[PDB]
């Protein structure tokens, strides 16, 4: 069965460079061309370049010309996609693609490969309470998890235990740094009745803090 | 280079409709399109190639037509599964170039948001920061406005947004508001607002608190 | 005493002679009724036997044409005589056997066409160059062999068909070299240029316009410019009494039958000239290429000796193609064939340093034996060929015939040739079988047992019908 | 021996159409025996040859046959910033034929193709292209395993390696029982010659209309070579399969290249990834030896044994003279691992020009005795050069030397009788297997039926 596996998430400096790789699996890389096309949330899907693995010839959208470098190693059953001089808008996800039988088709994608360029250092989130403030049926915590780098964290309301009716949100980027928050609802009686804990694990500094809401 | 108009952008569908998407190229490009699909927070599945032509493995409640600059995606019979992000391909031309991207979205009831705030935690305050924030949870439409006000005056500087994919559950959307100030700008004023703009209510769900007062 | 030819108790005057060719019939009518009448001739007259009686055939063979050998091939229009006798007349009886004598000379000064069939492909251009000044400087070194020289010139490169032409982009078709940086001809197959003449600037000066043309495989279309260039006669310009030399030049493997289904060609060469008023070959697109024994055929047929010069890395190739082409000669070109000229008359005196019989339309019950005195004087034995020979030399062989038997036919004759040389001499053989006595039997003789016989050389034979 | 030369069936396609160049029995679903036709020089829609093929219905008086139907049209696609070109005229369609299972395989190997990308191209090459149906179903497909898109300079950059421009594709093919589609392309690198094979069920599982390029991942080609004994030797000019290495799970490649080794010639076994496990030399340049192969086990040991044809084969007669005359090849396989050695039968044609060893078919077995027989055509041959084939039986020590029967053409000067010849296969159920013979000359076939031993 046809399968290409990329390299894991990379995580680099700005003007650094960054090679990725794309491992044929079931098949021949040898057999099509092979595509790289690059993802982002904003400006969408662009198409890359191409290469020849049979004999290296490559192609390539004038845009990309200078940081994108694509290269094969029909040994290894693998393509590589190499950038330079990395930026900012390098961020994004990195993608290998073949056809299935038209010789010109994209048919078949790899896993993804995610791509992030920062000067970030590896910093500890700060975690902070959310409680509501001085009536109804129901009611809202929150907790706010600010300025940490790189992702990911996870986050629980009491070790897991508290997990339905809960809403945490995707991170976002904050001047090199990232936050992130979730919400959780109950009803009156719960509390300040029972307990509620904030679990925060930021594997990255290796720090799992957590904050339990108090009223006010 | 060949321009990929896909449209519509999204869509609010439900089980067991049939839909169609469109793809108008910048000029004609015989059939040499291809359309792929993403679920959400996973890779691409090829679905169509050549125009018509479907991808080994893809049920036939998929199908690919049109000619010239003008093609379509028709899905009979929308499945569970089939809720996600579709593109168009264009490959008649280096460099192929992308459709813009459709997402397919449940459909359902509207449904007003239950909004809260909260003032900056004693932690954060005696570390010199100071972050209100605003959660606006399980609404619908998606489409939603917020508004911060202190003092009552509009304040658009030191925002943060955040939105969740519509919820398995109940097929809502929740969107999270923070804003940051510093800790001496934040005791400045007295009063802090957010407002809630939504379909379900010609009047904005109004939020707020007083510093000091509780 | 008893031989064979009376212990062998015959019946008639035929069978008599038939029993050994030294038996002889007596047809007297006066002869003892012990005393036979077939014995050796010694005998019958010993008793007293008519000497006008007597039947003796004697196996003879005389010359009826002799001219003698030509000092010279020059002068006349071929009144050149090469072998002597011309004709001869033979005379067997049964089973006897008689022997003669053939004289063969190799002429001085005989006439000699050469025809240039030449490889135009684009490696050739270098060749082409060089060979500007050839004819005039071919015409010096012949005239030392010969004062009757023509020459004329061909040229070829391969079927104008794809995959072996190039048919893209248009601009191909009428400039093969257009993705280079000059211009050359359209791809033909094979072109006549110039008939054989004895006017040698004719031939320089077609030679100096000529250019190459190109083609994309190695094997080139050479074999089918051997074979119109070999059957077109009146346009080659061959001539009935000269030496004929084809001289092929190529730098490359060639092109046989069966390859040309890579073309779509299945339709096998008819050995026919297809050579026309525009003097290109017209069947080159439609007819597969000749095969080896074809070629072997129309040469031999034409009498054409064809002589492969080609470059160094096909030589091999080309001498193990001689070897199923006999009287093919090889020699090696330089890559521009600047030697050529050399090649050439080393050839022409190869071709000539050879003399070997041939025996056409022998009668079955015939056979011959050889005896070959070459060099000199020294008889070599059960040998009809003759090699190492010089132009002027002369050789001569012993023969003999036997018959066995006696055949239904009492005259037939039947040659014997030089391979490639005009003239042969001529055997015409008589079976002597019969008795002269017979020509006046007597059919229902009063003698033969009251008319039911038939009264002939002296004896009673049963008659038709008994 | 016993095949009935007084009651033919005869067949017949269009003047000029070269209908009967190549043949094959074909069994629909039910094992109806049905005999396929290809006539490479049929006329298309413009009035141009482009070749066709026909299926032929069993009826003892033969007539006309119904066309098998392929798409003659030129086709052109602009795509990754090519134009692609496929061009149909004078292909010759129908040049070759097989059956396979309820699925006819006809090859066009002068099929013409090109690449056009702004001023430059790949050049306009033969390529060659095969057709496939299943006609029962209507289905169609096609295998064009030499047509690539890269331009003309590349190729001139890189030496000319791998360059599979002139293939003819299709110029011989044959089926393992497996259903692997194997092609001989004697033009393939530059005239060495190649194989390509690819399963018939994934030719047409990836296969759809206006691609023109595409990817069949199961396929297999055969290699170039820096070897000038494999220049110019249209190695694919013929091939067969058999079962030659005593492992019955592996499939054994035979083929033909009559002009290996500077037109000495060969025919090579090989394995299924083109490994060579044997080589027969030709033994006289220029003989065409391997012009045709044929493998059929003639001694009944169950071992596969190999003919081959040099329909040039110059014989040596009196006077140190040679007659072109043709020769067949029998080598008897060899009991476990070892090799084919010297030929264990020589046999050589009589007629003059003949081409004795032009085709050679086996027949299976003819007369019943137990082994299997063949018949060689001279399609030159006899007394009158109006064409002969020749039936040799099988036994004990191999074939006899001398033809049990000989098959005068019915048809006038010219016809090429016996071109082609396909046997082992009773068309008319009757127990004995019969002998189908192209006369591509007079467009037609006959058809020879086996009868009971007299
Ligand atoms: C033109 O024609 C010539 C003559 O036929 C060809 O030359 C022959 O080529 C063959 C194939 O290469 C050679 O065959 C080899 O013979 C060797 C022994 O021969 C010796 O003795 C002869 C006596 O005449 C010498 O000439 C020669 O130099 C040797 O000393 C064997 O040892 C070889 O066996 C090996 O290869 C064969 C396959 O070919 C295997 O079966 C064996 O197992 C082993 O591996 C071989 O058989 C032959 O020697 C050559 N003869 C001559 C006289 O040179 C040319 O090739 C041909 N050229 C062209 C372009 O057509
Ligand atoms: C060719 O030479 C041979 C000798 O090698 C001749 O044969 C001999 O002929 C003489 C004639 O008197 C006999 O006595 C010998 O017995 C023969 N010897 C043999 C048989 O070798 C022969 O005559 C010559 N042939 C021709 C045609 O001249
Ligand atoms: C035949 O041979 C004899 C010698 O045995 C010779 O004298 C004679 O001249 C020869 N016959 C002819 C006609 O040459
Ligand atoms: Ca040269
Ligand atoms: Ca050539
Ligand atoms: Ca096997
Ligand atoms: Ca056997
Ligand atoms: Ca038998
Ligand atoms: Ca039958
Ligand atoms: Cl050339
Ligand atoms: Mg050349």
């Amino acid at each position: 069965e046809v399968q290409l596996q990329q390299s894991g998430a990379e995580l680099v400096k700005p003007g650094a460079s960054v090679k990725l790789s794309c491992t044929a699996s079931g098949f021949n890389i040898k057999d099509t061309y092979v595509h790289w096309v690059k993802q982002r949330p904003e400006q969408g899907l662009e198409w890359i370049g191409r290469i020849d693995p049979a004999n290296g010839y490559t192609k390539y959208d004038p845009k990309f010309q200078g940081k994108a470098t694509i290269t094969a190693d029909t040994s290894s059953n693998t393509a590589y996609l190499q950038l330079s001089s990395l930026t900012s808008e390098d961020t994004a996800v990195y993608y290998c693609v073949r056809p299935l039988y038209d010789y010109y088709a994209m048919d078949y994608w790899g896993q993804g490969t995610s791509v992030t360029v920062s000067s970030a250092k590896t910093t500890a989130p700060s975690v902070y309470p959310l409680a509501p403030v001085c009536t109804g049926s129901s009611v809202t915590l929150g907790c706010l998890v600010k300025g940490y780098f790189p992702e990911p964290v996870t986050l629980t309301w009491n070790s897991g235990s508290l997990s339905s009716g809960v809403h945490t949100f995707p991170a976002v980027l904050q001047s090199d740094l990232y936050t992130l928050s979730s919400s959780v609802t109950v009803t009156s009686s719960t509390w300040p009745s029972q307990s509620i804990t904030c679990n925060v694990a930021h594997p990255a500094s290796s720090t799992k803090v957590d904050k339990k809401i108090e009223p006010r | 280079d060949i321009l990929m108009t896909q449209s519509p952008s999204s869509m609010s569908v439900s089980l067991g409709d049939t839909v169609s998407i469109t793809c108008h190229a910048s000029q004609g490009i015989s059939s040499n399109i291809g359309w792929l699909q993403q679920k959400p927070g996973k890779s691409f599945m090829g679905l169509i190639y050549y125009g018509t032509n479907l991808v080994d493995g893809v049920p036939s409640r998929f199908s690919g037509s049109g000619s010239g600059a003008d093609y379509s995606l028709t899905i009979s019979s929308l499945d569970s599964e089939d809720f996600a992000d579709y593109y168009c391909v264009q490959y008649a031309q280096l460099p192929y170039t992308f459709g813009g991207g459709t997402k397919l979205e449940i459909k359902r009831a509207d449904a007003a948001p239950t909004v809260s705030i909260f003032p900056p935690s004693s932690e954060q305050l005696t570390s010199g920061g100071a972050s209100v924030v605003c959660f606006l949870n399980n609404f619908y439409p998606k489409d939603i406005n917020v508004k911060w006000k202190i003092d009552g005056s509009e304040r658009q500087n030191g925002v943060l947004n955040s939105w969740t994919d519509q919820d398995s559950k109940d097929s809502t959307y929740s969107m999270s508001s923070t804003l940051t100030l510093t800790k001496d700008e934040y005791e400045r004023h007295n009063s802090y607002t957010c407002e809630a703009t939504h379909k379900t209510s010609t009047s904005p769900i109004v939020k707020s608190f007083n510093r000091n007062e509780c | 005493g008893p031989n064979i030819c009376t212990t062998r108790g015959v019946s008639s005057c035929q069978q008599c002679l038939a029993v050994s060719p030294m038996c002889a019939w007596c047809s007297d009518e006066a002869l003892p009724l012990g005393s036979p009448r077939c014995d050796l001739k010694e005998n019958l007259l010993k008793d007293n036997c008519a000497p006008e009686s007597i039947e003796f055939p004697v196996s003879e063979a005389r010359v009826l044409e002799d001219r003698p050998l030509s000092d010279k091939g020059s002068g006349d229009s071929s009144q050149v005589t090469q072998v002597s006798p011309q004709r001869i007349a033979l005379r067997l009886r049964p089973d006897d056997s008689k022997n003669f004598s053939i004289q063969v000379r190799q002429v001085e000064d005989y006439p000699v066409d050469i025809y240039y069939l030449m490889d135009l492909s684009y490696s050739m251009k270098d060749d082409l160059w060089s060979i500007q000044n050839l004819g005039t400087k071919l015409a010096t070194q012949m005239r030392k062999l010969t004062s009757n020289l023509r020459i004329g010139f061909g040229a070829f490169v391969d079927k104008p068909v794809s995959p072996y032409m190039y048919i893209s982009p248009p601009e191909a078709l009428e400039n093969p070299c257009y993705d280079m940086k000059t211009t050359c001809l359209p791809m033909f197959g094979y072109k006549h240029v110039l008939t054989l003449t004895d006017q040698v600037t004719r031939f320089n000066e077609e030679v100096k316009k000529q250019s190459v043309s190109r083609n994309r495989d190695a094997p080139e279309g050479g074999f089918d410019a051997i074979m119109q260039a070999t059957v077109c006669d009146e346009k080659i310009g061959w001539r009935n009494d000269a030496s004929h030399l084809l001289v092929f030049t190529t730098d490359a493997k060639t092109h046989i039958a069966l390859d040309g289904r890579l073309a779509g060609i299945v339709q096998p060469n008819d050995g026919q000239c297809h050579v026309g008023s525009d003097n290109h070959y017209s069947a080159s697109t439609t007819m597969d290429y000749p095969s080896l024994g074809l070629m072997t055929e129309k040469l031999s047929q034409k009498n054409i000796n064809l002589i492969f010069a080609v470059t160094e890395n096909v030589v091999n190739l080309y001498q193990n193609y001689s070897e199923l082409i006999p009287g093919t000669t090889v020699g090696v070109l330089s890559m521009d064939s600047s030697n050529v000229l050399q090649l050439i008359v080393d050839a022409y005196g190869k071709i000539r340093s050879k003399v070997e019989l041939e025996v056409r339309d022998l009668p079955e019950e015939l056979s011959l034996s050889f005896n070959a005195t070459c060099l000199n004087n020294e008889v070599i034995p059960g040998l009809k060929s003759c090699m190492g020979l010089k132009i002027g030399d002369t050789v001569s062989f012993s023969i003999e015939a036997k018959v066995r038997g006696c055949p239904q036919e009492k005259e037939k004759s039947f040659t014997i040739k030089p391979v490639g040389f005009k003239d042969s001499l001529i055997v015409q053989v008589t079976f002597d079988c019969d008795c002269a006595c017979q020509a006046q039997a007597e059919p229902n003789s009063h003698r033969c047992n009251n008319g039911n016989g038939t009264f002939e050389c002296g004896v009673c034979r049963c008659g038709p019908g008994w | 021996l016993n095949l009935d030369p007084v009651q033919l069936t005869f067949y017949a396609g269009p003047n000029g159409s070269q209908f009967g160049f190549s043949l094959d029995f074909h069994k629909d679903s039910h094992g109806r025996v049905a005999i396929v036709v290809g006539a490479p020089r049929t006329l298309g829609p413009s009035q141009e040859e482009t070749g066709g093929v026909f299926l032929c219905p069993w009826r003892a008086e033969g007539g006309q046959c119904p066309s098998l139907l392929f798409d003659l049209r030129d086709e052109t696609r602009n795509v990754g910033s090519q134009t692609l070109q496929t061009f149909k005229a004078r292909q010759g369609l129908g040049a070759s034929v097989v059956s396979w299972s309820d699925v006819i395989v006809a090859c066009a190997p002068w099929q013409h193709w090109n690449v056009l990308e702004k001023t430059e191209e790949a050049e306009k090459t033969p390529v060659g292209s095969c057709f496939l149906a299943q006609p029962e179903s209507g289905r169609r497909a096609e295998y064009s395993p030499c047509r690539g898109n890269t331009l003309s300079r590349i190729y001139v950059e890189n030496d000319f390696s791998w360059d599979k421009r002139y293939c003819e594709a299709g110029f011989s093919s044959v089926v393992t029982q497996a259903g692997e589609l194997v092609l001989g392309a004697p033009g393939g690198y530059y005239f060495l010659g190649l194989l390509a094979q690819a399963p018939v069920a994934d030719i047409f599982s990836s296969y759809r209309p206006g691609i023109l390029l595409w990817h069949v991942s199961s396929q297999s080609l055969s290699f170039d070579s820096s070897n000038p004994e494999y220049f110019d030797g249209y190695w694919g000019y013929s091939v067969a399969v058999g079962e030659f290495d005593g492992d019955l799970n592996t499939t054994e490649y035979v083929v033909g290249a009559p002009t290996w080794s500077w037109t000495l010639g060969a025919v090579e076994i090989l394995d299924s990834y083109y490994q060579r496990l044997h080589r027969l030399r030709g033994e006289q340049m220029a003989s065409y030896f391997g012009h045709s192969v044929a493998v059929t086990d003639v001694n009944g040991d169950g071992r596969h044994d190999l003919l081959v044809g040099a329909p040039l084969y110059m014989e040596s007669r009196a006077d140190r003279k040679l007659a072109e005359v043709g020769r067949v090849y029998l080598f008897l396989q060899p009991r476990g691992p070892h090799a084919l050695g010297a030929p264990s039968l020589l046999l050589t044609g009589t007629q003059l020009y003949g081409r004795f060893g032009s085709a050679i078919a086996p027949l299976g077995d003819l007369d019943r005795d137990g082994y299997n027989d063949i018949a060689v055509a001279a399609p030159y041959g006899g007394p009158s050069g109006r064409g002969q084939v020749l039936v040799f039986l099988g036994q004990s020590e191999g074939l006899r030397s001398r033809p049990s029967q000989v098959l005068d053409s019915p048809f006038p000067t010219g016809s090429a009788f016996g071109f082609s010849l396909r046997g082992a296969v009773d068309i008319d159920d009757n127990g004995y297997p019969d002998l189908i013979v192209g006369a591509y000359g007079a467009n037609q076939v006959a058809v020879y039926r086996a009868q009971p031993v007299v």
